[PDB]
């Protein structure tokens, strides 16, 4: 047994945009439009505060975040 | 016509009921962490703060099971948490360091 | 029950079964990580754990930190994915909190937690809501909206097969949970299909309905034609170029990328209605059952006949009555309807 | 934390394309795994020559220093007939001993993964994201299609045509903090000695510490026992012990008093090193064979020795 849901991929079609700015386009319609590319994010880069902390202080800060 | 229903649907078979008792004791914690008498105060404050806050919003409910005081596991674990490493030595007869 | 393993017994029933003995747990034994930390680093780690626990309990959730997964799975006998679902939906109750000892340097506390674990019989992932659009009918002068009472609320389609679900006694704990789920057949006029009741209701003319669908098409049901669209029968409409129809702008959709579909495909169905259905819906003033999907000609007719016969000719509204007779007779004998219309206007 | 979250959530299909095909996913994944990882090739295989290292610029125990791993202590108690020759070969007791593992004859390449050798363009005061862009541009500007760095990138010590465009030069105190890096990568051994005898420097030839040699030579090496020529016997060392002073050659290197310092060079390796970037190789090879394969292939190369270089402490992550 191995579960996986098609709840967001049920219809067999998808409308996609190259740019978030495109969503404002007047001649669109009410509906769901997906930005075409995935956003890719490292946590090391995102959390600056832990970068300048040291030892167990760094560790406990991250724990509070996670 | 039809629209998606993304959320899963679960059919019930039965419900299992459980009772768990959690026991907390700050001295056990303070021994292992080599805490000083000053930090033992901080630990004691911090634990009471959290426990009291929970206590202040929750009323009491009757649960239809027998009393924990009658159950071995309760007895064994309570005696342990309290007395595990406590011993009494008797001299043959009373003699001090000279 | 003497063991958790006993919950799986086949000759049980749907109900609540309690494990007979209390689980006893010491936090010092559970939280390994603090045991190797020292000074205030230990203290602050515990504070984070305690504050988290409190947060879970306020939301009636269970913090699984204080229970062995392997033990539970080995008692329950369930797959990895079933355990995920079980652990998502389970709920907690605090029935007591008690300080047992208080010294300036030392405290002790006790907490009584009650848990209810739902055990799943089946789990359904690829689901559709029903929407009932019906049809319009014009009968002896009256516009009528007609609908079938379908015996399911959900359609499911995991792989190839499509299943029609009736649900009872449901709640939401993240997911939908139901006591009772009956599989049913769609409607039809045959032994193998459901004999569902048909409802009629009088409606005001002109009737226009236009629903913008999300994929960019429009769902139309209208008493009148525009932009070539047939009246009375509903349809899903799409245009290649923006135009005005029914007083509103039907836009061209954005191009979409294709994917594997899970759309249902219901059986078709032919439904016969009484000749005077518009009159029957009218005199009730409410949405009324007129037929069943399967029903014989004879049973369908003997339904409103005595009622309809007792709408007899009266001294007070003869012209009005004659005009209704002409509307009723038009389709049957046109040569009699024109005559009755002339006498009526006289 | 991660496991707890994993345990309550099932998988859902989302109708976009595979991340593995997307450049940002490829570029960021190669970075997170191989940013600072480089392979150096010797012109031909030539080890560090001596087992004994004279390096008085480092302070002695009595902060911690990495070179204290290789420090030989002087012990007052020894067995009967004990000699340094029997244990440390030709090292001077109270200095440093370089193991045979660091001196392998056949080692042709040095693989390292650390940021500590970058030239001034790199600053830890600047932001992670900026330092990323700066490196990413430099590795594009210093490479043409392959993963080989242009000679310009190297320091002058490793190549004639080196202009430090990526890497700084190794200095005299780098041995104390980063021993292995020097022993593997230095082209020449330079001594720094305050030991009476070296460069023929005699105690008369000097034309609180002042003008003095740190360690003077004694008459010989000897031991004496008391009917117990086994376990515990008094040892008389061939040189003095620095325990009492411990700062002398450090404080001398920083010039706080004048002293008779001795420095001699000894060539080891030709100044014609070649350098490859594993980050650039990951990007490039992933365009042909896809990232899943390249990532697994290059991860195994970081474990060529049986210990993965990327899990080592930053300063000590150098392997032949
Ligand atoms: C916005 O969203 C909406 C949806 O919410 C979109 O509308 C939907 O768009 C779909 C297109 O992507 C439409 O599907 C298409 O339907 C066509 C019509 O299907 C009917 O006619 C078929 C042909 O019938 C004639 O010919 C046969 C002999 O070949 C004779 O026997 C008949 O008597 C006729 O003469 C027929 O096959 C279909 O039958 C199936 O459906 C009905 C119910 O509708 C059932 O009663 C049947 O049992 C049958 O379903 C079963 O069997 C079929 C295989 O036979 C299976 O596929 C089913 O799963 C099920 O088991 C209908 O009577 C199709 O012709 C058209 O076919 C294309 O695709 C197939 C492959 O799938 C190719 O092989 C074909 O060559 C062709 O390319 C396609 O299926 C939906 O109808 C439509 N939905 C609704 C409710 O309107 C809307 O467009 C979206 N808009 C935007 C902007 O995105
Ligand atoms: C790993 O590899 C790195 C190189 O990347 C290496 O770092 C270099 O190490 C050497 C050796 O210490 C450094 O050179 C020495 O610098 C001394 C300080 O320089 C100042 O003074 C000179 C002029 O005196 C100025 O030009 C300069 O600008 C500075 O202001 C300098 O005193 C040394 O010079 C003496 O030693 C050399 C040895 O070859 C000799 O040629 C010189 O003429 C000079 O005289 C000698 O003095 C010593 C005692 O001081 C005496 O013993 C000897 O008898 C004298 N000989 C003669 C002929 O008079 C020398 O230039 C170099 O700067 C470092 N470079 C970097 C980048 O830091 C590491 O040491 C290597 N590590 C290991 C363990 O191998
Ligand atoms: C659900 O499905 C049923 C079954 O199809 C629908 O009911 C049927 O509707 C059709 C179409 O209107 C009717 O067809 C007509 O049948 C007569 C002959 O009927 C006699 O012979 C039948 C032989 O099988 C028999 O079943 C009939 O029995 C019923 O009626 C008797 C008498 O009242 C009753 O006692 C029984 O209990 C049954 O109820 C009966 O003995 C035929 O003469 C008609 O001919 C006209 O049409 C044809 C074709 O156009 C044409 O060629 C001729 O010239 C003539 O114009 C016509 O074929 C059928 O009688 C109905 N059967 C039943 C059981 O009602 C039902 O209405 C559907 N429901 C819904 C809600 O849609
Ligand atoms: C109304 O229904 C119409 C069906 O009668 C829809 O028309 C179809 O629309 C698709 C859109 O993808 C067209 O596909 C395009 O085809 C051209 C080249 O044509 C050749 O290739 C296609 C399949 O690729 C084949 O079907 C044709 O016969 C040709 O051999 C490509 O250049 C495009 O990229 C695209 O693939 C269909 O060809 C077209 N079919 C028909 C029968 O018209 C119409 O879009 C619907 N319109 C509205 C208003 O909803
Ligand atoms: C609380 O304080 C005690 C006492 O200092 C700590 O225990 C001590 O921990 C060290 C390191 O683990 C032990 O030293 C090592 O012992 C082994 C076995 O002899 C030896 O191989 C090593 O060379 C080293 O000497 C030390 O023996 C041990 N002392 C005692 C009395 O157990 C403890 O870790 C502290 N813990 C916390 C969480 O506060
Ligand atoms: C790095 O290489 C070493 C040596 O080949 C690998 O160590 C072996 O791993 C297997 C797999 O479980 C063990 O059964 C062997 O006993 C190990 N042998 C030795 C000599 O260690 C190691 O798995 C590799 N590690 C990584 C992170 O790549
Ligand atoms: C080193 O290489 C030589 C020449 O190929 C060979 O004889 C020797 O066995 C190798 N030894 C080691 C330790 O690799
Ligand atoms: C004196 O210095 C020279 C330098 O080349 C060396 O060859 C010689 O061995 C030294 N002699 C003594 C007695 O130290
Ligand atoms: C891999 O093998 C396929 C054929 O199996 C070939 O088309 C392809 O060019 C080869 N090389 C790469 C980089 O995929």
């Amino acid at each position: 047994a191995k579960l996986r849901s098609m709840g967001y991929a049920l219809t067999g079609a998808v409308q996609t945009l190259s740019q978030i700015s495109d969503i404002n386009d007047e001649n669109l319609q009410q509906g769901i439009y997906l930005l075409r590319d995935h956003v890719i994010t490292l946590m090391e880069a995102t959390l600056h505060d832990i970068s300048v902390m040291e030892g167990m202080f760094a560790v406990q800060h991250l724990h509070t975040h996670l | 016509y039809y629209e998606p229903h993304p959320e899963p649907i679960v059919v019930k078979e039965r419900v299992l009921g459980l009772s768990q008792i959690l026991m907390i004791n700050s001295e056990n914690i303070a021994n292992n962490a080599n805490l000083t008498q000053e930090v033992k105060k901080l630990l004691t404050e911090m634990v009471n703060e959290e426990m009291q806050s929970l206590s202040d919003v929750m009323i009491d409910f009757e649960i239809p099971l027998g009393d924990p005081r009658d159950q071995e596991q309760y007895i064994h674990r309570k005696c342990y948490q309290e007395f595990a490493n406590c011993y009494l030595v008797k001299y043959k007869e009373p003699k001090p360091w000279p | 029950l003497s063991q958790i393993s006993d919950i799986n017994d086949e000759n049980l029933q749907q109900g609540i079964y309690l494990l007979r003995d209390h689980v006893i747990t010491l936090m010092e034994a559970t939280l390994h990580d603090i045991s190797v930390m020292e000074g205030m680093f230990a203290v602050q780690h515990l504070h984070t754990h305690l504050n988290h626990l409190k947060t879970m309990l306020l939301e009636r959730r269970i913090d699984w930190t204080y229970m062995s997964s392997t033990w539970l799975q080995q008692q329950l006998q369930k797959s990895d994915d079933e355990m995920k679902v079980i652990k998502r939906i389970a709920r907690s109750l605090v029935y007591y909190v008690k300080q047992t000892h208080s010294s300036p340097t030392a405290t002790a506390w006790e907490i009584g937690l009650y848990y209810e674990l739902v055990i799943p019989k089946h789990i359904y992932l690829n689901n559709w809501n029903v929407v009932n659009i019906g049809h319009l009918v014009k009968s002896a002068g009256q516009l009528t909206h007609v609908t079938i009472a379908h015996p399911y609320e959900i359609i499911n389609k995991e792989c190839v097969e499509t299943i029609y679900l009736h649900l009872e006694d449901c709640t939401r704990q993240d997911y939908v949970i139901c006591d009772v789920v009956k599989i049913v057949q769609p409607c039809g006029n045959s032994s193998d299909t459901s004999d569902c009741p048909v409802w009629a209701e009088a409606v005001k003319e002109p009737f226009v309905q236009v629903n913008p669908l999300k994929n960019g098409s429009y769902l139309v049901l209208a008493s009148s034609t525009d932009c070539q669209i047939p009246p009375y029968v509903p349809s899903i409409v799409t245009v290649n170029e923006t135009t005005s129809c029914f007083g509103l702008d039907f836009k061209r959709p954005l191009v979409a990328e294709e994917r594997l579909s899970f759309e249902p495909r219901l059986p078709n169905l032919q439904l016969r209605l009484p000749h005077l259905v518009g009159i029957i819906a009218k005199i009730k003033g409410i949405k009324i059952e007129v037929t069943s999907s399967g029903e014989s000609i004879k049973e369908q007719i003997e339904r409103a006949k005595a009622e309809l016969l007792r709408l007899d000719i009266h001294e007070g509204d003869t012209p009005a009555w004659i005009q209704q007779l002409a509307a009723a007779t038009k389709d049957v004998w046109p040569a009699a309807a024109s005559a009755l219309q002339g006498i009526g206007n006289f | 934390e991660m496991q707890s979250l994993s345990d309550v959530m099932i998988d859902f299909e989302i109708p976009l394309g595979d991340p593995r095909d997307q450049e940002q996913y490829i570029h960021r994944k190669c970075y997170q795994e191989f940013a600072n990882c480089y392979l150096v090739k010797y012109k031909e295989p030539k080890p560090w020559p001596k087992e004994g290292l004279i390096a008085d610029q480092c302070p002695l125990p009595g902060n911690r220093q990495s070179i204290w791993d290789y420090y030989i202590k002087v012990e007052s108690i020894r067995p009967a007939n004990w000699t340094t020759k029997s244990k440390y070969g030709q090292a001077r007791l109270g200095s440093f001993y370089i193991p045979s593992s660091l001196r392998q004859i056949n080692v042709s390449h040095v693989l390292f993964c650390s940021d500590q050798l970058y030239s001034k363009w790199y600053n830890i005061e600047n932001t992670i994201e900026q330092n990323e862009r700066f490196l990413l541009n430099k590795l594009n500007n210093l490479t043409s299609g392959t993963s080989v760095l242009k000679k310009r990138a190297l320091p002058k010590d490793w190549s004639s045509q080196g202009k430090n465009a990526l890497f700084r030069e190794i200095n005299v105190l780098d041995i104390c903090s980063k021993p292995e890096s020097v022993i593997l990568l230095n082209t020449s051994y330079y001594s720094f000695s305050l030991w009476e005898g070296d460069c023929n420097f005699t105690k008369d030839m000097i034309s609180p510490y002042a003008c003095r040699f740190w360690r003077s030579k004694n008459e010989k090496e000897e031991t004496k026992c008391r009917d117990g020529e086994t376990k515990r016997c008094l040892y008389y060392p061939l040189w003095d012990s620095p325990e009492s002073t411990y700062d002398f050659g450090y404080l001398a290197y920083q010039k706080n008093f004048p002293s008779p310092i001795c420095i001699e060079q000894q060539k080891i390796r030709d100044q014609d090193y070649e350098v490859y970037s594993l980050y650039q190789e990951c990007k490039i090879a992933s365009k042909a064979y896809g990232i899943d394969t390249v990532l697994f292939s290059l991860k195994n190369f970081l474990n060529y020795t049986g210990t993965p270089v990327n899990e080592m402490p930053n300063a000590r992550a150098f392997v032949g």
